[PDB]
């Protein structure tokens, strides 16, 4: 007898929710530990005009290492042992 | 004095926590029944089948005891003993029957 | 202070009072005196222990079977002294760890039987109208282990 | 015909002899025995979670009734024994619970024990002793 | 699938870690072909690693028929009675070493569902539980609603 | 052995007469039973329990 | 314990009867003792293929 009309969650007329205690305490501790988060961002250290070149060796070396491995491509080897011992396969008692 | 459970049924249990504080120790020695809490065991001792005539038309009247019922009625008399309803003691087909394990295995 | 009695004056449960500490304290000297004269005049028979080992948490006894499932770098018939035993029992008294019980009062000791593989366990993945049918076939390997004493000892 | 198919037979037995015990035409025609080796073989793919899901419930079931035996409730029995750092897992509390009774009341008087000394610290805020059966051990 | 295959319990064959350990191993019946490219593994394991393996575990009885094969395969035999055989079909050395070794370590029974990976033979010590277990006695044993 | 119970391998006939002579030996004077615990003794699937008092 | 196989099995496997009085009690909180007591849901030796019931008397 309880009807709603069609797709029950989406459109203008809706099965409606409710909130619950679980959902509330949830969001509640949720909101706790953001707060935590607004407080320990709010204390920074180096004031952005000390931090101004402070790792620029470290992150050019890092680049160059991505840039010499990128560059550094190429077919590998081929020897004639691989080619020698395929001839192993018709191997008989010797 | 204070004990965190009654200590009648199944066991008495004393906690004790090392003088070192690294283990727990309990204690529990089993209860027995003791002798008042038992009723003696009756005795029946039923013997209605001597006539003073013969001696073995008492052994004739042992075998006394037979009777045929249908399906139904013994079903019925089935489910009322052992307390189910009547879908145990109706039979299955071959298939139900024949896919059965007949040597399951046996742990201990 | 004072409240008359009714129905919701005082808490339902009944009040609960615990022991002073001090005869509390001499009190669990003597069970554990008790206890510790029990282990050293012989007074136990069949204790089992439960065991952490390889994730796991084993009920065990002596002479019986665990099967853990993978290698364990030993060959067989090498025997074992399995660590971390959480709770010991005999009849008429266990010793809990906290968590693990002291490396000298229990000693587990244990042997390797057979290294097997599993039977085949099959992986199979399924999407309807997608075309979608993976197929896979995984025996993972087992180690068997046969439990041969649980001692006890009367350092306590 | 170049090349056509002969070991045909031995692809549908390769999926006929997981079939051999189902009901009806499903295990004689290869047509409806794929479909549903299909999704036995799924099903069974897909059995693993729940069969871990319904044996911890079991164990929480046998916890709870072996501890209601013993007048406690399951909440308090698991929350006051790791509270004491006992860290016995579900599995082998209920193998207790049905095979060791004396070990189990050893237990549930452990952890109605310690929750009296946590209702007595949270009316003394501790003041003296925080109890016995608290302190806990300190590893570093 | 499990429905499907049987299924034993977790055993020990004659109880073997109690007394003393002994290798549940009888025999490995090696047929390895001296033509034929599909025994070049196995050839080069009769080569090099059989010898070692002979001297390793001295209860196995190791037999190398050398039969003209398209298939050479190894039959292991357990002291239960059950007789696994294997193929060795176009192998390694390494993976030919694999499995002789898999199947000196694995005893005869079957693998198949092990049902229950634990196998107490006296699982409880304090007493199995019962209904009575965990129930308090009165007096004289009446029931609820007696009179004498 | 293991695994074994004690009259799955001695296979007595009368228990009894063996426990009063063994009593007989050890001086205790003669075990009288006495009914314990019981559930359902109407039913067709009863359960007793019966201990042997001695003294 | 000790306890020759089948007797112990018929220990630990048996029914009990429980009686439970009404008066003045609500049902539901009666409905409640008698489901988990007729489900066998008070034993640890619980299981659903176990057969494991009780019987519950109310009067
Ligand atoms: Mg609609």
């Amino acid at each position: 007898r309880g009807r709603i009309p069609g797709r029950q969650w989406i459109g203008k007329h809706r099965r409606p929710r409710f909130v619950s205690l679980r959902a509330k305490q949830n969001m509640i501790r949720r909101l706790e530990i953001e707060a935590e988060n607004h407080y320990w961002l709010s204390m920074p250290y180096m004031t952005r005009e000390q931090e101004r070149g402070h790792a620029a060796v470290r992150r050019r070396e890092a680049f160059e290492a991505i840039k010499a491995a990128a560059t550094s491509k190429f077919p590998p080897h081929r020897f004639i042992a691989d080619q020698l011992d395929h001839l192993n396969v018709t191997k008989k008692w010797s | 004095t204070y004990s965190p459970l009654p200590d009648d049924y199944n066991c008495n249990v004393e906690l004790a926590l090392t003088s070192d504080g690294r283990t727990i120790v309990c204690y529990h020695p089993s209860v027995d029944i003791p002798y008042e809490h038992t009723k003696p065991i009756p005795r029946p001792d039923p013997v209605h089948n001597n006539e003073e005539t013969h001696d073995q038309v008492l052994k004739t009247r042992l075998e006394e005891k037979v009777e045929h019922l249908e399906e139904g009625p013994m079903i019925e008399q089935l489910s009322k003993m052992f307390f189910t309803t009547k879908h145990r003691w109706y039979p299955h087909g071959r298939y139900h029957r024949c896919r059965k394990n007949l040597n399951p295995p046996k742990d201990r | 202070g004072y409240v008359p009695k009714t129905s919701l004056s005082s808490p339902p449960w009944p009040e609960v009072v615990l022991p002073d500490p001090v005869e509390e304290t001499r009190h669990h000297a003597e069970v554990v005196k008790k206890v510790n004269e029990m282990i050293v005049t012989g007074q136990y028979g069949r204790l089992f222990a439960v065991v952490h080992f390889a994730s796991r948490q084993w009920k065990v006894t002596s002479e019986d079977l665990i099967l853990i499932g993978n290698e364990l770098d030993l060959a067989c018939g090498e025997r074992i002294r399995l660590e971390k035993v959480l709770l010991v029992g005999a009849d008429n008294f266990t010793l809990l760890g906290k968590p693990l019980l002291g490396k000298d009062l229990v000693r587990v000791e244990a042997t390797v039987i057979e290294k097997t593989e599993s039977w085949p366990r099959i992986i199979m993945r399924f999407r309807k109208r997608k075309n979608f049918k993976k197929k896979r076939i995984v025996t993972t390997p087992q180690t068997v282990l046969r439990i041969n004493s649980i001692e006890i000892a009367p350092c306590l | 015909l170049r090349n056509r198919v002969t070991d045909r037979y031995f692809r549908i037995q390769e999926v006929l002899k997981h079939a051999r015990h189902f009901r009806g035409r499903k295990n004689r025609c290869y047509r409806l025995a794929v479909r549903t080796v299909i999704r036995a073989f799924v099903k069974c793919t897909k059995a693993r979670y729940l069969k871990k899901k319904n044996m911890r419930t079991l164990w929480i079931n046998r916890i709870t009734a072996a501890s209601q035996e013993h007048g406690l409730k399951y909440p308090a029995l698991i929350g006051n024994l790791v509270k004491c750092q006992v860290e016995l897992n579900r599995k082998v509390l209920a193998d207790l619970a049905i095979y060791e009774p004396k070990t189990f009341k050893s237990l549930a008087a452990l952890a109605s024990r310690r929750r009296h000394e946590g209702f007595a610290a949270a009316l003394g805020d501790g003041k003296e002793p925080e109890g016995i059966f608290s302190r806990v051990v300190q590893y570093h | 699938t499990a429905r499907g295959t049987p299924s034993r319990f977790l055993a020990s064959v004659l109880h073997n870690g109690l007394g003393r350990y002994v290798q549940q191993l009888q025999r490995l019946s090696f047929s390895v072909s001296r033509d034929g490219a599909s025994s070049r593994g196995a050839r080069e394991f009769v080569e090099r690693e059989v010898i070692d393996f002979a001297r390793r575990n001295p209860g196995v009885v190791i037999y190398v028929n050398s039969r003209p094969c398209c298939v050479p395969r190894v039959v292991a035999e357990y002291l239960n009675g059950a007789v696994r055989e294997e193929s060795i079909h176009c192998k390694s050395v390494e993976e030919i070493s694999t499995l002789v070794q898999k199947l000196a370590d694995q005893s005869g029974l079957d693998v198949i569902r092990i049902r229950k990976p634990f196998h107490t033979d006296n699982p409880s010590i304090q007493g199995q539980w019962h209904p009575f277990t965990n129930k308090p006695t009165t007096f004289r044993g009446l029931r609820p609603r007696e009179v004498q | 052995m293991t695994g074994k119970e004690l009259f799955e391998m001695w296979k007595i006939i009368n228990p009894m007469g063996l426990l009063v002579e063994e009593l007989k030996k050890r001086n205790v004077s003669a075990p009288e039973s006495r009914l314990t615990r019981q559930s359902g003794g109407t039913t067709a699937l009863p359960l007793y329990f019966v201990g042997l008092y001695c003294d | 314990s000790s306890f020759s196989r089948a007797p112990q099995q018929w220990a630990t496997f048996a029914r009990i009867w429980y009686l439970l009085d009404g008066k003045m009690q609500p049902p539901g909180k009666l409905a409640a003792m008698a489901s988990i007591r007729l489900q066998g849901l008070h034993k640890p030796v619980y299981h659903a293929l176990s057969d494991c019931g009780d019987h519950v008397v109310i009067m």
